[PDB]
């Protein structure tokens, strides 16, 4: 006795399997998910034919397809993508200030502020499941969304996390081929020294909330003893995020796109979003709080971007 | 005989070669078209990654067969 | 080789090494001094990020350079 069933790992490809009922799946495909149900040690009943079976891919053309699906190598993603999406599928995804965010819940706060600073980015995944997903958290569908960006930041549900590790994990991911940012530095004697910076490097800093210090300048230590002044000479991108250690700052109606708090210690905190049209708004999980100006301990910073070339001229010391 | 080669973009080339070509010799055509160093290239078919050392007709690489190339910038 | 790392709280330290260490290593001879672990251990060289996989060459860290130290947030 014999049942025709599916299997893929694209949810593309259904590729066509006469199971043995006599035996599990877990000896025939390896390990199996039905949606999202690990059915790897039950056997095969009747009422399972024709539907769709996800697996590992375990030959050539399924490993290809999982990599063309995923963009990655790694073939134990979807053990790590359904674990966390039998949890993300339980949380809420209500619409606050036309964007959807995260009811609080197993400390998806960094989740909930990636996705919604990610609904305000201009921005295009490279991985055909992730701009799925993506589409579909813009929708307001974002469980598989969670679960991917839980996958591929090697981080399970419940864990406590950083919004700036998991947004560079992601723009990894992300169109950013284009994004082209040039520095300079410049000493008391040794002269000017210039350098340039692409992808997720170009597009991400770790020192200064402002984006204007960057433009403006930045004490850096150098070797001569001195203070170095660090300046952005270019930044070909869409958009700039500026992160630091969390500190008080004043954000601004027209100063910037949105931004990230994060209020507590480095042993356990919580995160809030600011995003800015009319007035700023505050997005906390489910919770919205309207707002003049804040004052808070923000961590990371957003700001637009077309196309930006400098004032600033060197004077060779 | 004639392969493609597609970055995580879907930016695509084509390249003119043969299945005794090693893997260092399509990455120096690939040099050769668009100015890619090779030692920044990584290639990828049938969802593993390929060693400069083998060639096409290894992995079993057919004509218009495409290959992933990712690059890995160093530093 | 001597390399500065300055801390959260502004103080500087001083490192010994070579331009073949990865930053697994550096990140490992910051734990034996200040007693961090290197799994919430993260280090930036004006103001870009570094990881584990390279090292201080390829980012290009030269003699007596700056890194600052900072961990990552659990939120
Ligand atoms: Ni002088």
């Amino acid at each position: 006795k014999t049942i025709k069933v599916f299997t893929t790992v694209d949810n593309t490809n259904l590729h066509t399997q006469l199971v043995d009922m006599s035996m599990t799946y877990g000896q025939q495909f390896g390990p199996t998910y039905l949606d999202g149900a690990d059915v790897t040690k039950i056997k095969p009943h009747v009422n399972h034919e024709g539907k769709t079976f996800f697996v590992l891919p375990s030959d050539d053309t399924l490993r290809s397809e999982a990599f063309e699906y995923y963009h990655t190598l790694d073939e134990s993603f979807l053990g790590r993508y359904m674990s966390a999406l039998n949890h993300t599928k339980k949380w809420k995804f209500p619409q606050v200030g036309g964007l959807t965010s995260i009811k609080w819940a197993d400390n998806n706060c960094y989740l909930s502020s990636v996705l919604l600073a990610l609904q305000q980015l201009e921005v295009k995944f490279n991985a055909p499941a992730l701009q799925e997903a993506y589409y579909r958290a813009r929708a307001g569908d974002a469980a598989n969304f969670c679960a991917l960006i839980l996958a591929y930041s090697n981080k399970t549900v419940g864990e406590l996390g950083d919004v700036r590790e998991t947004m560079t994990h992601l723009l990894q991911h992300a169109n950013l081929e284009s994004a082209k940012r040039v520095l300079n530095v410049v000493c008391k004697h040794c002269g000017q020294k210039t350098t340039t910076l692409t992808g997720v490097e170009a597009v991400m800093y770790m020192g200064t909330l402002s984006y204007d210090n960057l433009k403006t300048g930045v004490s850096i230590p150098c070797v001569c003893g001195r203070d170095a002044t660090q300046y952005l000479v270019q930044q070909e991108s869409s958009f700039v995020m500026m992160s630091a250690p969390p500190a008080e700052y004043k954000l601004q109606q027209g100063t910037f796109l949105c931004a990230n708090e994060y209020t507590g210690n480095y042993q356990c905190g919580h995160y809030t979003h600011i995003t800015a049209k009319e007035t700023l708004y505050r997005i906390d999980g489910a919770h919205l709080t309207k707002m003049s100006e804040y004052k808070g301990p923000v961590t990371d910073v957003f700001y637009k971007e077309t196309s930006y070339t400098t004032t600033i001229k060197p004077l060779e010391h | 005989m004639q392969i493609f080669v597609k970055t995580l973009t879907g930016k695509t080339i084509t390249l003119e070669v043969e299945p005794s070509d090693t893997i260092e010799n399509v990455k120096a055509k690939i040099q050769d078209k668009e100015g890619i160093p090779p030692d920044q290239q990584r290639l990828i078919f049938a969802g593993k990654q390929l060693e400069d050392g083998r060639t096409l007709s290894d992995y079993n690489i057919q004509k218009e067969s495409t290959l992933h190339l990712v690059l890995r910038l160093r530093g």
